[PDB]
């Protein structure tokens, strides 16, 4: 009877082992699930009988088959695996000699004390095991029940590293009944897995000289090439946050080399040059990068990607989409102040973003960064320091074309704090003003300006009293970016003022400013050159006093790059008159 | 269809994407959105599906997600709701749209999925915003987001032309527990010169059994006595 189970469980290894070397992506996955059915009704079969000796080595080779493939199949651990291996330890417990799986183990490792000869599929089980509260990470108690499989008296070696190493693999494995995969196959994942995962958490927790350490231990042995590849990146990070610029480079090079996936190289190339202040290469890193990415088998087996975690933002080894650093780049570009390239990039991104129907999709920026509706205003302000005015007008209005239904009616305007808009409305006005003044048009602009003056007075952004959409969390309720928008608006309408020759209005503008925001100094700027025309001595003392009383935290971009444009040189200068 | 006794088996050739996990799928136009059972927390995913008349292939997975409110007989539904200007499901209108899905979904022009789960609760994802990959995973808190919870299971989601006064711009969104609660909504820009959402929890009676649509806001549904009728026109 175990004779016909054997030759069962040795043709389903066999049939499981043809799929993962050949066949197409259906029929690999058609054979994987014919032998994952054929495993499961056997180890039903087997646990038919109450387990007695000569059931037990094939019972546990089929547990481990099963969970292999089962794990390898569902593409990563869980906790069904871990209750078919407690089903396979009450089966070592009731036949030769219940509350949790430390102490269970600590039992059935006390009965393999004993020595029974099947040692070889218990520790391959504890390897199996241990995978799943590594994937799961379950650390600590991993420790102890490999501290409790090796001495006990290496208790003091907390450390699991050394705790892998001195673990060995069993035996040679005889001829037992067959298996897909051995001990020591798994010994060296383990090791590999666990250094990289330890790296990476050493890595974000401002480590980067121990992490080196443990990747250099990850490096060494089996490594897959791609893990291979992700982990130079992480020494090129690591690098990266010591100092060392040549020896970063050269570990990015070697892992381009080497990889056939190259972005994680290239945005960490990007941070180095951004650290070293070599701008122009910065941007090439990431012109390449863009063109790279436009670039987009599962082993019946267990490997190390089904080990490793999926990546945070905070690893080096985030990296967006093509259209997510498309972004990244033009965001860059407009920081720079390469304005001309800047336009470019940004209308390539609104292409990409509102072009997609056909193709594959191309998302937008992840929710940290900006909204969609930002994204729009940094391409119109860009466009405007390009000089293509006439552009970032068809721009401002598309974006209020597509978005009418949402705007207020305002019939609040006849009524005349309480009704909502969101910040990104009251900026279209504003830009679409400045648009307007740079083509030369003085009435049309102290209208916009004015319009956006309104919008931010006689209504709130931060209604979020009644959650009605995927609102905009963070960009478009700041009251930070509310209050130097308030200050932007009437600065840009006060020089309307004075280029229409209306002093008196624009001082009245400049002097709300003031009010708003005291800690600007753009302001002041206009306001002393202002009073200094007119009315100097009293007033542009008593300012300057103000000044010294008072003497950027979270501001969206399109906000930063409109003051940063419309503010003057000499400000400081002028501000020591 | 044309495939060249009048029964036939169905030959494991045809299988495609055998996930074997896989509560519930839709389509849309170049897409196939599917929803799987994994452990306890279900994950969507999103999938290409070949434009050109080709083997009829999945293609390589687009994105996933995990519906982290969703922890477990009832299969769940799912049902896209492309706007106008830009397939199996409902097109809203615009002023609506904008209501529940906000600036981005107006703006990327981009069907949303509404899922109705077991649960009750009935969450929507915006399907331009579901890329990612194994260096860029699909950040749930973020990217799937919940309309109404719904006491009770989820049996049909809908929408209607409500106002009549095949691509019907409509107006009403339909929700249909299992017990019996009907949940209605509608756009308004009311009262005080904005756009509110009308929120109307109905009952009705019965375990619901089943639901469509028909003409004009009429929905029939079908109570286990017999084949009701609702107007909501
Ligand atoms: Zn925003």
């Amino acid at each position: 009877c175990l004779d016909l189970w054997r030759e069962k469980n040795d043709r389903l290894v066999r049939q499981a082992k043809v799929a993962q070397n050949s066949g197409l992506t259906l029929r690999r996955q058609q054979l994987a699930q014919d032998a994952l059915e054929g495993l499961r009704g056997l180890l039903h079969s087997l646990q038919g009988l109450p387990a007695a000796v000569p059931v037990l080595p094939l019972e546990l080779t089929v547990t481990c088959n099963f969970i292999i493939l089962r794990a390898s199949l569902a593409q990563g651990f869980t906790e069904d695996q871990a209750q078919d291996i407690q089903r396979s330890l009450e089966r070592v417990l009731e036949t030769q000699e219940e509350q949790g799986l430390r102490e269970l183990w600590d039992s059935v490792l006390r009965a393999s004390c004993l020595l029974p000869e099947l040692l070889s599929a218990l520790h391959r089980l504890v390897g199996l095991q241990a995978a799943l509260w590594l994937s799961a990470d379950r650390l600590g108690d991993l420790a102890l029940l490999l501290e409790t499989l090796n001495g006990s008296q290496s208790g003091a070696s907390k450390d699991l590293l050394l705790l892998l190493k001195t673990w060995s693999p069993p035996a040679e494995e005889l001829d037992a009944p067959l298996t897909l995969q051995d001990a020591q196959g798994l010994k060296d994942v383990l090791l590999t897995a666990f250094a990289y995962r330890q790296g990476l958490q050493e890595l974000i927790t401002g480590n980067p000289d121990k992490a080196l350490s443990s990747l250099h231990e990850a490096a060494s042995g089996l490594c897959p090439r791609p893990v291979l590849v992700q982990v130079y990146t992480a020494l090129g990070s690591c690098h990266r946050k010591m100092g060392n610029p040549q020896r970063a480079l050269l570990y990015l090079v070697a892992a381009l080399k080497e990889g056939s996936a190259w972005g994680p190289p290239l945005l960490e190339a990007s941070r180095l040059y951004q650290q070293l202040g070599d701008t122009t290469a910065e941007l090439e890193s990431l012109e390449l990068l863009v063109e790279a990415l436009n670039v987009p088998a599962p082993q019946f087996l267990i490997e190390v990607e089904l080990l490793l975690p999926p990546p945070d933002l905070a690893s080096p080894l985030h990296c967006g989409t093509q259209s997510q650093t498309k972004h990244i780049l033009a965001s860059r570009c407009l920081q720079t102040g390469r304005a001309g390239d800047a336009a470019e990039h940004y209308l390539d991104l609104l292409a990409l973003l509102l072009d997609s129907s056909e193709p594959r999709f191309s998302p937008p920026p992840s929710p940290p960064g900006p909204c969609m509706p930002e994204v729009f205003l940094e391409a119109a302000v860009a466009l405007i320091q390009a000089g293509r005015a006439q552009d970032a007008l068809t721009l401002c209005e598309e974006l209020l074309s597509r978005t009418s239904s949402l705007l207020p009616k305002m019939s609040r305007l006849w009524e005349d704090e309480l009704p909502y808009c969101p910040l990104w409305v009251s900026a279209t006005h504003l830009l679409q003003g400045q648009a307007w003044v740079q083509l030369g048009a003085q009435k049309v602009a102290i209208s916009e300006f004015s319009r956006c003056l309104e919008l931010l007075f006689r209504a709130t952004p931060e209604e979020k009293e009644q959650g009605a959409a995927f609102n905009c969390e963070q960009g478009c309720k700041s009251d930070a970016a509310l209050q130097q928008l308030r200050a932007a608006a009437l600065i840009s309408r006060g020089l309307e003022w004075v280029a229409s020759g209306q002093d008196t209005k624009a001082l009245q503008d400049f002097l709300l400013s003031v009010q708003m925001c005291p800690g600007n100094r753009d302001t002041y700027f206009h306001l002393l050159q202002t009073l200094k025309r007119l009315d100097r001595r009293d007033e542009a003392t008593a300012l300057w006093w103000r000044l010294e009383a008072q003497t950027l935290w979270s501001l969206p971009l399109y906000l930063e790059s409109y003051l940063s444009w419309i503010r003057p040189s000499d400000r400081d200068a002028f501000l020591e008159e | 269809l044309d495939h060249p006794s009048p029964v036939i088996p169905v030959d494991p050739d045809a299988c495609i994407l055998p996930d074997a996990a896989l509560c519930a799928f839709t389509l849309l136009d170049s897409v196939l959105v599917t929803l799987v059972q994994g452990p306890a927390r279900w994950k969507m995913q999103l999938f290409e599906q070949p434009c050109p008349g080709e083997d009829p292939r999945p293609g390589g997975q687009i994105g996933e997600v995990e519906l982290s409110s969703y922890t477990p007989h009832f299969l769940p539904v799912l049902c896209s709701v492309s706007p106008s200007g830009s397939s199996g499901g409902f097109t809203l209108e615009d002023a609506l749209f904008g209501l529940l899905f906000g600036a981005d979904a107006t703006l990327l022009q981009s069907p949303v999925v509404l899922c109705g789960l077991p649960d009750g609760q009935l969450c929507c994802v915006i399907l331009k915003a579901l890329v990612t990959s194994r260096s860029a995973p699909g950040d749930p808190n973020a990217l799937v987001k919940i309309l109404h919870h719904l006491e009770e299971p989820v049996i049909f989601i809908g929408a209607l032309k409500t106002e009549p006064q095949e691509d019907v711009h409509c107006d009403c969104l339909v929700a249909f527990g299992h017990h019996g609660r009907m949940l209605a909504i509608k756009a308004s820009w009311d009262e005080s010169g904005k756009l509110v959402p009308e929120l109307r929890e109905y009952c009705l009676p019965g375990p619901v059994l089943c639901a469509a649509c028909g003409g004009g806001g009429r929905v029939y549904h079908s109570t286990p006595s017999d084949l009701c009728v609702v107007d909501l026109s």
